[PDB]
């Protein structure tokens, strides 16, 4: 598949986001239980709550659409739908908000996802969700100053960074260590105090982030000079717009 | 020189404009804000008397972790906290709605041919005089027939009244000029002769009944209203008996077959009857504000404040309480009333076509729409690129994808000198942007868009209407914020640039051209700004009936 | 013979049934069980005769907790069902050998009824039906027990709700698939204002059946509406095949690719290759790493990216088990084909402004529900013309649980009363049966 | 000894009651009177200010050729000229119209099952009090998530809350009790059990708006309002993502699946959302009046304090405004709330069946009907008879016959214990009124009353209802004045003499037993004179935002 | 004068067929008997239906 037209960085790092076989650069190690309170939907060792039951203890109506496909696991356990959600700065952040819905639906099965300037989601079986998130938390998705964890007060996406180069957290849940250089997660998506916070190593640095990123913008590559890009977002324009007037 | 929004961004922040960096947290949350502060000792005041708390700054998450921001309005040298622009804190944009709901268009032609041609008798400039000064005796709620009537106070109801408006000159000179809105002296040569050629000999009242009863009631009062007591002066003024049958043609006529509604009444998910926000069309609301007869030098400052009036009612009233509720929609509309912001991007685009095409010079087809909007859309977005501070002004998606659209579609309406191809220049605004900065708006925002460009051009049933004709109940558009009051300007851009008095109906255009209304349609943004700084004076109060 | 297109028509297991179908054939116009579905649907109702006697022993008429003090009417109807059923359809009936049906159902506590193809014949809508059903019942009450004048306006309440003091009929004990003619959004909308669930509940969750009946509605009310007249005709019709009656096994071929692993991008990926393979898209422009697809025929690219979305949605909420990402797929299924290809999305953006909207509209404070509760007379999902409601009932009927407002939960009577008509619960078979069956009269 | 009214006409007129003969025409027309007065030189000053004739006493015929009478409000001590208690005039009446408008009944039993099962979180009193405290804050318009959000000033506001009721005791005893309706604090023992046992353990919601939002919108506005903020508060107080796919759960509950509108919506012709008069049916009207739970050893005390809600509300502001206007009908009302006429007529009946049959123990048939009805209509018109000044007060023939009536039902009603028999009573007192004095009321009052024997116990499509479920878009009764609040005194009558507790809905009689309310519902006829002599303050003013 | 068939109505709910599925066709008429463009079209469906879907 081709995913995306283009001949910018930006347009590539949009391919490579979509692409299942691009391998995502890991950036940083986060522990099984430091995923499950940075969620923050149940306590480290507390079985998971359901929703209805498991599928095979009941009686399913005889249907070759749901015998051709597999549920995932959590499906299968009954686990209740649960949530991870970013925001992503527009001062070069990685991934942004429609390239994590594109990206979502090509690579993870089962899921609801939604896009919005200052927030983008994902829903589904809590197992599963707590697999999804690992790789969306360790990988090129996330940077610990451009993108931060948030499941409510999102506001930061087009504000200007703090002196250390951080996004504005009205509940501060991320904290950069000037000794270190490196970022803590200090409290849950929704705001909740950790009892111990979480390492998310360091932010990258500017030139790395303008390698990686995949938002256009005039000091990086504009969209405007991407002419292929443009051609084909003008291209469906007119078709649509004739489309609807005849066939 | 300056982009026109610098001055605005300089006041808010200590920073400069282009500056990356910034500092938060250490403000003191809401005690930063001289209104926080008020409506906290307001709230503990208010949980007091009444002994039920109420608003308290501590509930939920902390407001003011950034600067709390003052917006300037629009063509203004006024600077106020957002708050003083809600709806519910601003008198000049309640009583803005007011005089729309409660005003209606009521022609006497076919009350006029019952009179001479069933009662038999004479209809004259006279006779029209004295039927005028018995229904503004009538129409603010007092008897002219039945003993031992019962009253409404006059000064409770001093804004109901009664005028009229006819395009033959000679004849509305011979009506009494206090009950006359005067075409050649509202309105600049060419315009006039355009509106009177239009009206022609037909003659048309402008009926408002009292702001304290469209509050106490709802829309679908005020053409009731007003036939009721057209009725009774009818029946003083000519002598009919008091209920006869040729009664029943006054009232079938006033309210029925030469009535013009402001609104159409919707349907019944969101039942409302007439007179209500979601049936204004948007060729109606541009011609409801009257920025068209003062400014026609200048078609963007037209066209912005014909936006302002928009955003305002649409998004701020109809869509934030009629529709919704709660803290509701104010920096949704603001954002295209507010900072010079919209004004920069759209004097730009009016430049560059004037340049390239001269005014409605421009070949009305996709090759325009393809030029136009793409130029202008790529302006919009280099500034918030070039101004960190301006990012962070328009701080949500949907205020910035309405504010460029309506730049893009405004600037391609005045190129081609069409609204429809203005329409698709908006949507073609919305898919770059998309694409560009990987975002657009809110989760719902860009239903219409996306439906977008095959319904501009498409000719099915509830598909195909010109723009002058859709307004909030056109399917795509019943829902969501950032579009409608943007769709009013681009109706009123093409008819700006091509000098025509009226977007989609001559006789609304006239009916606002009246210095006894209590809002003033010339100045929007200005009126605005007054009832922000608490001083507009509304209609409507029951002081005189209460404790001092 | 207006069109040359034939279709390969096949079973809801995947088998070949009827080959080289004249697409025309599968028209609402045409199609003899099509129009023996409309007129059902508009016939039928369900009698909750348990509710009406709870009602009158308590009071409880009118709405949501209401009731009236001293009112109270303590009569044995279920007891008493067969002999009060055959008094209703004594006046329901036009003739005794009509098509009118009365029948019993859980020991007496309800009944499906039809009333008779003669009474819609010489009416302009399909009011009668509930207002002939209710009429019948609340006489035959009245005359089992002799109930006197001054009581028997209870009965009434107790039937038909608050109704005509609201326009609804508001605390009733019938119902009926179909809304009032005053709550349509637009003229033509009475055959899309039927609640996804109420879909769901009369096919009993069998996917394929559930996104048959959902499209046959909702593309029989696009000719209603004059949106399949003319110019759109052939694209409504490929639309109908394609994407709600698995025309070429397209659907069920890509759903069994897709299935055990696969995800909505792998979809598109096939359904482009099929394309491609069949002839109905080519390369026109080559860029840099990059072809730009073509089409001479838009309306079967739209049809062929149709039956990928259905499938899309059969993938995706299927491995969830849990039918809330449906907007999403909505979305993201066209957001994608477009910049796969250069060509327009289904419904030429259509699809994807719905999905939009109805993803905010499930998520958010302001309105809208779950997925059940939609359909395409509401004004969040009325926006495409047929091709966005059918995949919101395959998502529903996949659904294992994870939703309050379930077909359980609001459309109980109507899986009762309406999955006894063998039209409704299994229309594929039928509709394929009388395409088959008229195939040389096109 | 005396009649009830004979205080009243003794105010009014020099002569004794009995006199059948006056003088007139020397009274010096308007002159006579203080509020003309005053009308006369508010109109004077209105015109000169605003440029346009206005009030002028010489326009048409001249009132005041008889005595213009003052009108002592039942029940009280306060005697007013008419005009006071016109809607426009007096605020205690607008005020009764916007607490109904603004409020609506929200369950939490669906919200709290979401919470339980979807989410898997907990719900106690303790989290029930908290999510109280944070509506509290939201529901008048502040913010609770986001940042940089502008909110309404809470003064403006101060009318609007959240409380609740529960029939569990122990449950409604742990939640802080500036949230609770105390049901045993405000209802007498018997009233309270029923209710208790009616609502059992469900625990509601009675959510009012701000009078401000719901003045500058509509009715319609308000579940919307409500829902919004509802939805805020579930979000803050029980830790939801902000915007998840259960969100969407909690919206449909608040806006469609556990929510009591005061209205239903109308159709087309007569086009309105929820919330609005004439979609309240005549048993929630008697339930929102709270007579019932102070005065209950007395049921014409209560029935006639319905009439008095009702008559006031149909006709004053629904019928006299909303569907028609103007001067508008305001003794077509007052007939039924003063002069203790209505009240003399009805203490006749209620003496009548005591003493015959006993409350209550007369056979619910036409026998009882014919009895009573009969009875109670020839005396009230005997009073007119008997006492020329009694029959110049009530001068309109519909006045006369809603009084008659409504006497004549509400009494047969106390005796049957069942409301229809009531109504059929109603309609035979029209028709032997009718054929007593051989006329009735104006051209068009006895559309519903000819209809009338024949609707009353069908059971037909729309035709056939138990009378506490009609109300004013009831197909006979959607048109005329001296009806509608009439027939809901008829709906409390039989439940009055019972000792029920409710009419028609148990939520709707507690959600109106609260003390944090406005207007005053225990004493309607009460607030109506405090609002005449100009003295009861109402919500929703803008003196706050404007100039001094 | 236009009768549209009665198979039309023989699979509708109601009678807006005979308005929608004639305004339809005389607006595609129209527009095909004199080429009227893209950029016009919408004008031939206003002169035919009025403001509808608005009101
Ligand atoms: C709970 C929701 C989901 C829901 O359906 N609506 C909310 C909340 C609601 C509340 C917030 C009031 C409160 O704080 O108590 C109100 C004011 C509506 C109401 N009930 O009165 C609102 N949204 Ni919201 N909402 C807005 C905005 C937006 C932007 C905010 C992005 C940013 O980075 O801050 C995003 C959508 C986006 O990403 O595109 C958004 C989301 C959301 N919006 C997320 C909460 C986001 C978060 O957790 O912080 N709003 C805007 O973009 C600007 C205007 C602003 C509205 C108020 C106004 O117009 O003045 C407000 C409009
Ligand atoms: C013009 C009409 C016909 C029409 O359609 N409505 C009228 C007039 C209208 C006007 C009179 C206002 C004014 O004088 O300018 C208003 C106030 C409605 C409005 N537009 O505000 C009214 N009637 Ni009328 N109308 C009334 C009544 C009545 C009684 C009056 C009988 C008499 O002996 O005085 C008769 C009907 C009947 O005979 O039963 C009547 C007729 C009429 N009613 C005859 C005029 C009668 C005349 O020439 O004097 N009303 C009444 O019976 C009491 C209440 C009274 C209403 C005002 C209030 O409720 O306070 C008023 C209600
Ligand atoms: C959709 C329908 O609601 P229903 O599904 O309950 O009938 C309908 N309501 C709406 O259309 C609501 C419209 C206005 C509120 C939404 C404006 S979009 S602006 C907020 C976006 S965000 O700030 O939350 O991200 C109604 O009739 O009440
Ligand atoms: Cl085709
Ligand atoms: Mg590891
Ligand atoms: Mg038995
Ligand atoms: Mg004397
Ligand atoms: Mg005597
Ligand atoms: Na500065
Ligand atoms: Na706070
Ligand atoms: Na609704
Ligand atoms: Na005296
Ligand atoms: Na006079
Ligand atoms: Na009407
Ligand atoms: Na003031
Ligand atoms: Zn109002």
């Amino acid at each position: 598949a081709q995913y995306y037209p283009g001949t910018t960085k930006v347009a590539q790092n949009r391919r490579n986001f979509c692409n299942p076989e691009y391998e995502l650069e890991k950036l940083r190690e986060i522990s099984d239980e430091d995923v499950v309170k940075i969620l923050g939907h149940r306590a480290p060792g507390e079985e998971y709550p359901s929703v209805h039951p498991p599928l095979e203890e009941m009686d399913e109506p005889e249907d070759a659409i749901r015998e051709m496909v597999e549920p995932i696991d959590g499906a299968k356990a009954g686990d209740r739908v649960r949530y991870i959600q970013f925001t992503d700065s527009m001062y070069f952040a990685p991934a942004q908000p429609y390239v994590r819905s594109r990206a979502y639906l090509c690579r993870y099965r089962g899921a609801d996802a939604g896009t919005l300037s200052g927030r983008q989601i994902i829903e589904t079986r809590e197992r599963d969700l707590e697999k999804i998130s690992k790789e969306l938390l360790e990988t090129e998705f996330f940077d610990p100053a451009r993108s931060g964890v948030r499941g409510k007060s999102v506001h930061g996406h087009s504000l200007r960074l703090d002196e250390d180069g951080m996004m504005f957290d009205m509940l501060r849940r991320q904290i950069y260590n000037k000794d270190t250089g490196r970022v803590e997660m200090v409290k849950n998506q929704i705001g909740d105090e950790l009892d111990e916070p979480v390492d998310l190593g360091e932010p990258l640095d500017e030139e790395t982030l303008m390698e990686k990123t995949t938002i256009y913008r005039v000091d990086g590559e504009a969209y405007r000079d991407d002419v292929e890009a443009v051609e084909i977002m003008q291209r469906i324009h007119v078709l649509r717009s004739q489309g609807g007037f005849n066939l | 020189a300056d982009k026109l929004f610098i001055n605005a961004l300089k006041k808010k922040f200590e920073e400069s404009p282009e500056e990356k960096k910034t500092t938060f947290y250490t403000l003191g949350g809401w005690k930063q804000s001289e209104r926080k502060t008020e409506f906290v000792n307001a709230g503990k005041e208010v949980a007091a008397k009444r002994g039920i708390p109420q608003y308290n700054p501590d509930i939920g998450t902390p407001l003011g972790q950034r600067v709390l921001m003052p917006y300037q309005v629009s063509t203004t040298d006024t600077y106020v906290e957002g708050d003083d622009l809600h709806f519910v804190n601003n008198a000049a944009m309640q009583q803005m709605w007011d005089d729309i709901r409660r005003t209606v268009i009521v022609g006497l032609n076919h009350a006029h041919a019952v009179i001479e041609k069933r009662l038999g008798k004479e209809v004259t400039p006279e006779t029209i005089t004295h039927y005028l000064e018995t229904v503004n005796h009538a129409m603010p709620g007092a008897a002219v027939v039945q003993e031992h009537m019962v009253e409404t106070h006059p000064a409770l109801v001093a804004d109901s009244y009664v005028k009229v408006f006819t395009g033959n000159d000679e004849i509305a000179d011979e009506i009494d000029p206090a009950f006359v809105i005067d075409i050649n002296k509202q309105f600049p040569e060419d315009q006039a002769e355009t509106l009177k050629a239009e009206v022609g000999d037909g003659i048309w009242q402008v009926v408002r009944i009292p702001t304290i009863v469209s509050r106490t009631c709802d829309g679908a009062t005020t053409s009731r209203w007003s036939a009721m007591q057209i009725g009774m002066s009818m029946i003083s003024a000519y002598k009919q008996a008091a209920g006869e049958a040729a009664t029943g043609d006054f009232a079938y006529a006033a309210k029925h077959a030469e009535v013009i509604h402001m609104g159409t009444y919707l349907p019944v998910r969101r039942a409302r009857g007439e007179n209500e926000p979601g049936g204004v069309p948007f060729g109606y609301l541009a011609d409801i504000c009257q920025s068209s007869r003062v400014n026609y030098e200048d078609p963007v400052r037209v066209s912005l404040d014909v936006v302002a009036t928009g955003a305002m009612l649409y998004d701020q009233i109809w869509l934030g309480s009629y529709m919704s509720g709660g803290v509701g929609f104010t920096q949704y509309a603001t954002a295209a009333y507010t900072d010079n912001i919209l004004d920069d991007f759209t004097y730009f685009g009016k430049e560059y076509v004037e340049d390239k095409y001269g005014l409605c010079e421009a070949p009305n087809n996709m090759d325009t729409v393809l030029d136009v909007a793409t130029e202008v859309t790529f302006y919009g977005l280099e500034q918030y690129e070039e101004y960190p501070a301006l990012l962070e002004d328009q701080f949500g998606g949907s205020q910035r994808a309405a504010v460029v659209a309506a730049a893009a579609g405004c600037s391609t309406a005045f190129a081609t000198g069409n609204a429809q191809t203005g329409l698709s220049g908006w949507y073609l605004s919305m898919y770059l942007h998309k694409e560009q900065h990987s975002r657009l708006g809110f989760y719902g925002y860009d239903l219409q868009d996306q439906c977008g460009a095959s319904n501009v051009f498409s000719i099915r049933g509830d598909e195909g209407l010109p723009l002058e004709l859709r307004g909030p109940n056109y399917p795509n558009y019943a829902m969501n914020v950032g579009h409608q009051g943007e769709y009013a300007g681009i109706s009123q851009a093409p008819h700006a640039a091509r000098g025509d008095a009226f977007v989609f109906n001559p006789l609304v255009k006239i009916a606002f051209a009246d210095d006894n209304l209590v809002f003033d349609f010339t100045n929007v943004r200005g009126e605005f700004a007054k009832g922000a700084l608490r001083e507009f004076e509304p209609a409507g109060e029951r002081a005189l009936i209460t404790p001092a | 013979a207006k069109f040359e297109d034939k279709v390969d028509l096949y079973d809801d297991r995947g088998n070949l049934v009827e080959e080289q179908v004249p697409l025309e054939a599968l028209s609402p116009l045409r199609n003899p069980a099509i129009k023996s579905i409309v007129q059902g649907i508009k016939r039928t109702v369900a009698v909750n005769l348990e509710g009406i006697e709870n009602a009158l022993k308590t009071a409880k008429v009118g709405g949501p907790a209401c009731k009236i003090m001293g009112r109270e009417l303590d009569l044995d109807i279920v007891g008493n069902a067969e002999s009060i059923a055959a008094a209703a359809k004594e006046m329901i009936q036009v003739t005794e050998d009509d098509d009118t049906n009365v029948e019993l159902l859980g020991g007496g506590k309800r009944a499906l009824v039809q009333v008779p193809s003669a009474r819609f014949d010489v009416a302009a809508e399909y009011s009668a039906a509930p207002l002939v059903t209710a009429t019948a019942f609340v006489q035959a009450i009245i005359n089992e027990f002799d109930v006197s004048m001054y009581d028997a306006n209870m009965v009434k309440a107790a039937v038909l709700g608050r109704y005509p003091q609201s326009v609804e009929y508001m605390g009733a004990n019938i119902a009926t698939m179909l809304d009032i003619p005053q709550k349509l959004e637009g003229p033509g909308y009475a055959l899309r204002n039927i609640m996804v669930n109420h879909v769901v509940a009369a096919t009993l969750k069998n996917t394929l059946q559930a996104a048959a009946l959902s499209t046959i509605l909702e593309q029989t009310a696009m000719f209603e509406m004059g949106d399949a007249v003319g110019a759109f005709e052939r694209m409504h019709l490929l639309g109908l095949a394609y994407q709600g009656m698995n025309a070429d096994n397209l659907v069920f071929d890509l759903v069994k690719a897709n299935g055990k692993e696969g995800t909505v991008g792998s979809v598109i990926a096939d359904l482009v290759e099929r394309a491609l393979e069949d002839g109905v898209i080519k390369v026109e422009k080559e860029l840099t790493d990059y072809k730009v697809y073509g089409t001479d025929d838009l309306a079967m690219w739209n049809a062929y990216a149709a039956a990928g979305l259905m499938a899309a949605t059969m993938v995706n909420q299927g491995a969830a088990r849990a039918a809330q990402g449906v907007s999403s797929t909505l979305l993201y299924y066209n957001d994608l084909i477009e910049f796969e290809t250069g060509l327009p999305s289904v419904d030429f953006g259509k699809v994807e402004g719905t999905a939009v909207g109805f993803s905010f509209f499930s998520h958010s404070i302001y309105g809208g529900g779950g997925p059940g509760i939609f359909n395409g007379n509401h004004i969040v999902t009325r926006h495409s013309k047929g091709f966005a409601i059918p995949c919101v009932a395959a998502a529903m009927a996949l659904d294992a649980g994870t939703q309050m407002f379930s077909p359980e939960a609001t459309s109980g009577l109507i899986k009762e009363v309406f999955s006894q008509v063998d039209e409704f619960r299994e229309p594929l078979k039928y509709v394929v049966e009388a395409a088959a069956e008229i195939k040389n009269e096109i």
